[PDB]
DNA sequence: TTAGTTGGGGGGTGACTGTTAAAAGTGCATACCGAACAAAGATAAAATTT
DNA sequence: AAATTTTATCTCCAGGCGGTATGCACTTTTAACAGTCACCCCCCAACTAA
């Protein structure tokens, strides 16, 4: 065959010259890199060519040893592609796309020292000395001095490499040269112990003698009010749990599988649909689609991972490292369960785009976890750390529980950083994109093969709001019709967002605490902002002690929930529901030309109303029942001015009445000689109705309804009803049974109670003011001094509003005759309240607005007028009551306002020590980002670039101050509660514990009250402001005027606070 | 076509001028002398060429820049519009026709193996537009087994073929 | 700021182009801010009947000594035109009013729609707020509420030049076509009957009348074009597939085919409605691929008409009340 | 559904090696438009203009 | 620098408009002529694996 022949010579030879090209001069990673200085390329050309096995090792030596602003959007984004290209294993890319932002003119000034950092740890991880001289080449053509983390790198590469010790002497003793300490070498943050392992070795064979510096003892604080809390003499009785130690490593146990698993499954609490046929076939059609879409999203996906490399190959930034980051499978589930919980109505691009990239952080975080190695290390420390809080066990000496974690010997903790925001938004928009995209149904679903045709699952439809357009993905309505049929019985929720099965993990510094594996902010802020963070960290880790130990023992109370509250809530929810108690109605108990449209459009908004309150109550119904029999705990965390807000959202002690009601103490404890009339008491303080009257006057009312409360507890739905007529019906109810149950033993004060008693503190703002300025008339206005019946100033209010309005309505104005009787305290509550924040008159109608609009009983189209007389007569009555709150107020605002003047935000310190910053910053800008399918305008927190918001400052200073003053009293009650055995749990200003130690609680928060105010905070304050804006001598006069300001505090007066220890009313 | 042929020409570059000064002279210099050989001679002398023939070669081509951009803009005023569409809808048969040329040629440098032939291909050859009127109006075994023989060969040098695409990263190509 | 007429001449142009419909001439015409009265001089003197709408209390007394034994010609009344049955609901006050009641007191009865006009108004428009103007009087009249529930209210009222070019941009020019010009061409039937310069035209303030000669320097470099036109609600608006019921289904399509305006009807299509556009822009007449700037309002009115009227599908629109205030 | 295969012919153009200058491409930045209607009344600091 | 115009209106519990046009700065690409050789497409049949 002579065509053969000739074919297979000619093939021989293409291949041969197809060879020789490719390996002198396709997809082809490059390595050696280009030069631009002549020398330097040159240098790089004889020392290829000098050997075919080159001496790297000595090269390397002689290339340190001659030693001859916030970054862009770009940059930010190259340093996070090499970071991660590090965690996903993917060296060769990272190394292609510098040699390629390196061999061009314009984008070689793109590259930083960092990003060579990176790859040269990168490559000394594997012990590879040619790439890592490349770099090394590099970084000295681009005019950089290497730091201590490139010898890091180089002694680790030497390390590993097992190399002789004359490069590894020479290396030292340079680095003793040029002024380099081997002791700052294995305290640098951006190392494993691997790589100091391997660096300690290497010296070790240098030098034999080279030591580590010995552990310190751990400190302790020394404050002035915290020195009690951590004195190591006295008698501490701490409370201990009452489960033996195998059950809390059970629950502990379960808790972990939870939390690796994910997700959880919660059983719906809806009233079981009878299974016809109709439903059968929905819930056929809905599994046969669901997978459809499975393998959908995962073709779609590969295709993306193809392209992505692609255009990486060709020297440009992608996402392709940070979608290698997690499994497929994960992936195409957590799409999949997104669109499962897609509301009817629709969600917003940027709102979806910001959730599907939050997701996958926290997914990657806990894998990492789980390969690195430190699950089995937690599973280990915890189960010897459970010994402190278990009833059989026992400890050598007491202590808290973070003195006892870090004494057992800390696990060495290391978690992940987060990611830019533009990767996060571009990441959440490329997920979105593709979850658009990939899903299909067919056109007509209930009439069996009618069409073929596909059509969308999810729209992109415009929503105009005023001039405004906003983008929206919305469901196609065959498929919520679909899902409405098919009723199926389970609902999902997110592991962080279910109470944990085991005690939360002791807080221990603003990088570990709460959650056993997924990460939780110290500080609940936006994604973007960081300032609050740097504050903290930047401080004596000492400070920080009282704030963590605060939010730990907030967080080791046990729950539990209450049956017999629980099952009527139900009654009333699977059946028609009951509106005026609280129990949303089910939709089919709906109202149901112009004027037809009219009525169209009322039903429509009523129905539209009822359906998202019976969704939020069906939530949290379905959570409470699959918590029946279980004991829980709820974490804690602080906003960024140190109010602790617990961290599940759904189930929590802050909601309404029902949420309240279904919660209960784990814990036991005896009524004592002194319970049954703490209980009597609470009941008539949930009622309402004596809300003026000594606490003896309370226990005998309480004492003459007991038939109602004694019916009301038997038979609660048939019977009288008395409860229903409570302010909090709900909890009523609780407390009449707990009062029936405790009357009818045979021994009240033998009667174990697991039920909260509340005391709260009347006009907690202006008690606090009183307090700073330690004036007379206010202290005695605001209960701080002793008194036999309870006073306040929101009364005296209304009593004034009502004389003006008589006499106004003696002359026969048709609006002030109108509201004969509707001048009542919780009128003219807030605006009092609000008026020493700095409230405006535009500000108090709309409140008072609000107010009248929800009495049913005022004629609701005299709204516009009363409320303008409303507030015009409340400030008529305002202007001479309050005098030191205001000048205090006047001399806090002037101060925020001219610290704002000279381009610096508020600063403080609470007096605890958590220190404080105020974030109002005009947005001067707000980036976009290109796409497929529409541009995301998104906002970028953290530019401190731009200038502060005067308005904002000065108008958010009073309030944040006193809300500081306010949670550190709560953190000093709570420390100096736990020693003595209490049980406590807070609401902002409601303090809650057991029936029997309400005394003991009283007495201590009448004690830390005193201690708080006794210091001078606001001569602190000043001083501080001083020294922090003052200093700075650049601006003369400004400068002059702000120290003015701020060397002229209010002075006090003549109030002595040892009153009120013996004051009744000042918490109740 | 007609308007293809009828728009105007650019002006030649400076560099362009100067080679045609000296090609033939350069050609009677060397009759063995080759195109690349002179250009390279060419280039040598333009690295030893004087500056004040730069600028006059410059000043005649600001000359020739001005005639034609005035040519051209008188040019393009009388012209019909559906000539223009015409030209515009083949120059872009043009480029495509570039583009497929290219991909074939890219497809044949990276190591092509031949298609099976056909056995009514290897009867034309064996027998040796007239030439196809014949042998389809004969046409109206060795090949067979030889198609076999590249079917069970092209097979594995398509299995061949892969590793090299891999190593060359022509992951697409597959 | 107010902008109310003077001059005499002008007056009585305007008074013979108001008054020279054929067919009975003397309409009941409402005035919108006469102001002075100069124009309701002239508009009495020629024979027509005035009811004055003053949103300002100050000329009220003024112009019933004008209207002194006049023979009930003229009725004062303190209303504000574009003040008429406010939304928010509470008691009326005494500078807005009700179209009920304002239409009960003058005894003007309602008219079907398919009858001849019943009543003609006159007047101005905001000189700052015209945008918002235009679209409440597009709400009243797409809804049959307001004042068009009494029939097909005629409406001659001056509009600035810049707002004249945009409601009257068509397909050829379409820089400046939007939805506001193809609501309004496919509503009414616009035409033109007088032109005037601001310089005719004297602006009254909250002080008076502006006496400031550096200022009318100033407003000599402000001179525009008032148009004076007519708008007459169309006969056949109202079809069996687009009624009161649905119109703000065609609101919503007409403001999401501008939101994109360098697009293809196909694309907007693929997001609004889940049929298959190819058919429907198979069925009104067009090709596949047409832009939006390129079609002409009954295009518009037709491609509404014809997706309402497929029967096949159970559900043809995604628009719902949930996409309303999000 | 279509690009790829073999024969004798023919045709157009790719490479080459060369500088030059105009034309296209790419990333960033700012400015203007939509003024989806929907009563009214209040007060003083931020914001722009002459 | 004073005046007039415009704007936001106590705080916390984690929120942000989208499209079109024009401009600037720098890199990348393309056509200008040379002559000779090489390569691919026709020219129309024939057909075949992607
Ligand atoms: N600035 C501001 N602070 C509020 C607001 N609502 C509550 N607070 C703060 O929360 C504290 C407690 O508020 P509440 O318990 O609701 O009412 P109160 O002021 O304590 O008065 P009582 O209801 O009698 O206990 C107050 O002292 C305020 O400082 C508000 O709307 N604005
Ligand atoms: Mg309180």
């Amino acid at each position: 065959w002579a065509k053969i022949l000739e074919k297979d010579k000619r093939t021989q030879q293409m291949r041969m010259q197809r060879l020789k090209a490719k390996l002198q001069m396709t997809r082809r990673l490059q390595v050696e890199p280009r030069l631009l200085s002549k020398q330097m390329a040159g240098c790089l050309e004889d020392c290829t060519r000098q050997a075919p096995e080159s001496p790297w090792e000595e090269q390397l030596a002689r290339l340190l040893q001659e030693a001859p602003a916030q970054l862009s959007g770009q940059q930010q984004r190259l340093l996070a592609f090499f970071k991660c290209c590090l965690l996903t294993d993917q060296l060769p890319l990272a190394h292609h796309l510098l040699v390629v932002h390196h061999g061009q003119r314009q984008k070689r000034k793109l590259l930083t020292l960092d990003m060579y950092n990176a790859v040269m740890l990168g490559w000394a991880r594997q012990g590879a000395f040619k790439e890592l001289v490349y770099v090394l080449f590099m970084v000295k053509d681009a005019g950089l001095t290497p730091d201590l983390l490139s010898y890091a790198a180089a002694l680790q590469c030497m390390g590993r490499q097992d190399q002789d010790a004359g490069t590894i002497e020479r290396c030292l003793e340079q680095m003793s040269q040029e002024g380099l300490k081997l002791q700052a070498l294995f305290t640098a943050v951006l190392l494993s112990e691997e790589d100091r392992a391997t660096v300690l070795k290497a010296v070790h064979k240098v030098k034999p003698t080279f030591s580590l510096p010995p552990q310190l003892p751990p400190p302790v604080n020394t404050s002035k009010l915290l020195r009690d809390v951590y004195a190591k003499d006295g008698r501490v009785s701490y409370p201990k749990l009452h489960l033996p130690l195998k059950t809390l490593q059970c629950l502990f146990e379960k808790q972990l599988h939870m939390e690796l698993a994910s997700r959880v499954c919660v059983v719906s609490v809806e009233k079981p649909t009878l299974p016809s046929k109709e439903v059968k076939h929905a819930r056929k059609t809905l599994k046969t689609l669901r997978d459809q879409w499975e393998k959908a999203l995962c073709r779609a996906l590969r295709e993306t991972k193809n392209r992505l490399e692609r255009e990486v190959y060709e020297g440009r930034f992608s996402l392709y490292p940070f979608l290698c980051l997690l499994d497929e499978r994960e992936v195409v589930r957590m799409l999949l369960q997104v669109l499962q919980a897609l509301p009817a109505q629709g969600e917003s691009f940027t709102t979806l785009a910001r959730e599907l990239s939050a997701r996958t952080f926290s997914r990657h975080v806990v894998q990492r976890q789980r390969v690195s190695g430190q699950v089995q290390a937690l599973q280990n420390h915890y189960r010897k750390y459970l010994c402190l809080l278990a009833s059989d066990a026992e400890v050598p000496e007491p202590c808290l529980p973070r003195q006892y974690w870090e004494e057992l010997g800390a696990p060495e903790a290391l978690r992940e950083q987060p990611w830019p925001l533009p990767v996060q938004m571009e990441l959440g928009k490329l997920l979105a994109e593709m979850l658009v995209q990939a899903t299909q149904m067919p056109c007509s679903l209930d009439k069996p093969h009618r069409s073929s045709r596909l059509v969308p699952v999810l729209y992109h439809v415009y929503s105009f709001r005023n001039v405004q357009q906003i983008g929206i993905l919305k469901p196609h309505p065959a498929y919520v019709q679909l899902l409405e049929k098919a009723a199926e019985p389970t609902l999902t929720f997110e592991a962080v967002d279910v109470p944990m099965l085991c005690p939360p993990l002791p807080w221990t510094s603003p990088h570990s605490g709460a959650f056993l594996l997924s990460p939780t902010k110290l500080m609940r802020t936006v994604e973007g902002a960081t300032q609050h963070q740097e504050l903290l960290e930047t401080c004596p880790p000492t400070a920080l002690h009282g704030a963590l130990d605060a939010l730990t023992q907030l967080g080791n109370c046990a729950w539990r929930v209450n049956g017999r509250v629980l099952d009527l809530v139900l009654q009333l929810f699977q059946a028609k529901g009951c509106p005026q108690l609280g129990v949303p109605a089910p939709p089919s108990e709906a109202p149901q030309k112009a004027e037809l449209r009219r009525e169209l459009a009322h039903c429509q908004k009523v129905a539209r109303e009822m359906h998202s309150l019976r969704a939020e109550a069906l939530y949290r119904l379905s959570l409470a029942q699959h918590l029946r029999d279980r004991v829980f705990w709820l974490p804690h965390n602080m906003d960024f001015r140190g109010r602790t807000y617990p961290c599940p959202p759904h189930f929590n002690h802050l909601g309404s009445d029902v949420a309240r009601a279904l919660l209960e103490f784990a814990q036991g404890r005896p009524l004592g000689p002194h319970g049954l009339d703490w209980l009597k008491i609470h009941l008539v303080n949930l009622t309402g109705l004596k809300k003026r009257e000594p606490l003896r006057k309370r226990l005998a009312f309480a004492e003459e309804v007991m038939d109602d409360i004694l019916d009301s507890a038997d038979q609660p739905l048939t019977g009288r009803k008395w409860w229903m007529g409570a302010e909090e019906p709900w909890q009523t109810l609780a407390c009449c049974m707990e009062v029936a149950n405790a009357v009818r033993a045979s021994d009240p004060a033998a009667y174990v109670s697991h039920l909260p008693v509340h005391q709260d503190g009347s006009c907690n703002g202006l008690q606090h003011y009183a307090a700073l300025g330690r004036d007379s008339v206010g202290a005695a206005s605001v209960n701080l001094e002793p008194s036999d019946v309870p006073q306040d100033v929101y009364s005296g209010v209304a009593a004034q509003v009502e004389v003006f309005r008589r006499q106004d309505a003696q002359r026969g104005m048709r609006v002030a005759q109108v509201l004969e009787g509707f001048i009542t305290r919780k009128v003219v509550k807030q605006t009092v309240m609000t008026v020493v924040y700095g409230v405006t008159r535009y500000g108090g109608r709309l409140q008072i607005e609000k107010r009248l609009r929800e009495l049913s009983d005022f004629p609701q189209e005299f709204v516009w007028e009363a409320s303008h007389y409303l507030v015009r007569q409340v400030f008529k009555s305002l202007q001479e009551m309050f005098s030191g709150t205001r000048a205090i107020q006047h001399w806090l605002t002037e101060s925020a306002r001219l610290i704002s003047h000279m381009g610096s935000v508020v600063e403080w310190v609470t007096p605890l020590g958590v220190p404080v910053i105020q974030p109002y910053r005009l947005d001067s800008k707000v980036k976009q980002i290109g796409g497929g399918i529409q541009s995301i305008t998104y906002t970028h927190n953290g530019d401190i670039s731009r200038k502060p918001n005067t308005r904002k400052q000065k108008n958010g200073f009073p309030p944040n101050f006193i809300h500081s003053l306010d949670s550190s009293h709560m953190m000093l009650t709570a420390l100096h509660c736990y020693r003595k055995g209490l049980t406590f749990v807070s609401v902002h200003d409601c303090y809650w514990t057991h029936a029997a130690d309400v005394s003991v609680m009283n007495q201590v928060c009448r004690e830390q009250f005193v201690r708080l105010h006794s210091e001078p905070i606001l001569q602190d304050l000043s001083r501080f402001l001083v020294k922090r804006f003052c200093s700075e001598p650049q601006k003369i006069l400004e400068a002059s005027q702000l120290k003015e300001t701020l060397q002229a505090v209010p002075k006090p007066g003549a109030f002595d606070l040892e009153q009120v220890k013996r004051s009744t009313y000042f918490f109740s | 076509s007609s308007v293809l042929a009828s728009c105007p020409k650019k002006p030649v570059s400076s560099y362009l001028r100067f080679s045609k000064e000296q090609l033939p002279i350069f050609k009677a210099q060397n009759p063995d002398a080759k195109t690349t050989e002179l250009i390279r001679r060419i280039a040598q002398r333009w690295r030893e060429l004087p500056d004040s023939k730069k600028k006059i070669y410059q000043d005649a081509y600001r000359a020739e820049w001005q005639v034609y951009k005035e040519e051209i803009s008188r040019f393009k005023e009388q012209l019909t519009p559906s000539q223009i569409m015409s030209l515009e809808k083949e120059i872009m048969d043009k480029h495509l026709k570039r583009k497929a040329m290219t991909k074939k040629k890219e497809l044949t440098l990276l190591g092509k193996p031949k298609r099976p032939r056909s056995a009514y291909n290897v009867y034309v050859a064996e027998r040796f537009q007239e030439k196809l009127k014949t042998v389809k109006e004969n046409w109206k075994e060795l090949y067979i087994q030889h198609a076999k023989e590249d079917e069970t060969r092209y097979h594995n040098e398509m299995k061949s073929w892969e590793e090299q695409m891999i190593e060359v990263g022509r992951k697409d190509l597959l | 700021f107010k902008r109310y007429v003077t001059d005499r001449r002008l007056a009585e142009t305007l008074a013979q182009i108001y008054l020279g419909k054929p067919s009975r001439p003397p309409h009941l015409l409402l005035e919108c801010n006469p102001g002075p009265g100069i124009l309701t001089q002239a508009l009495l003197e020629a024979g027509a009947k005035v009811v004055a709408l003053e949103s300002d209390k100050t000329f009220i007394p003024h112009l019933e000594s004008l209207g002194k034994n006049l023979d009930g010609k003229l009725r004062v009344i303190h209303c504000d035109f574009f003040k008429l049955d406010p939304r928010s609901g509470g008691v009326i006050k005494p500078p807005a009013m009700s179209s009920r009641g304002l239409f009960k007191n003058l005894g003007i009865e309602a008219v079907p729609w398919t009858a001849d006009i019943p009543l003609k108004v006159v007047g101005m428009f905001p000189s700052r707020g015209e945008k918002r103007a235009l679209w409440k009087l597009a709400y009243d009249l797409y809804s049959c509420t307001s004042i068009y529930k009494f029939g097909r209210i005629e409406v001659n009222m001056f509009i600035g030049e810049k707002e004249f070019q945009k409601l009257m941009a068509d397909p050829g020019n379409p820089d400046l076509y939007h939805v506001l010009s193809v609501i309004w061409q496919l509503a009414c039937e616009i035409k033109v009957l007088h032109m005037e310069p601001w310089s005719s035209f004297d602006i009254y303030t909250r002080k008076g009348p502006l006496e400031n000669p550096k200022r009318r320097e100033l407003l000599d470099q402000l001179q525009q074009k008032l148009y004076l036109i007519q708008m007459i609600p169309r006969q056949n608006l109202f079809t069996k597939n687009l009624t009161p019921m649905n119109y703000n289904i065609f609101f919503h399509l007409l403001k999401h085919c501008f939101g994109r305006r360098s697009a293809t009807v196909i694309d907007h299509l693929r997001s609004l409605t889940p049929l298959d556009a190819r058919d429907i822009l198979m069925q009104i007449g067009k090709q596949e691929d047409e832009k939006v700037v390129n079609m002409h309002p009954q295009d518009f009115k037709t491609l509404f008409e014809t997706i309402e009227r497929s029967k096949d599908c159970a559900y043809k629109w995604l628009y719902d009340e949930t996409l309303e205030d999000r």
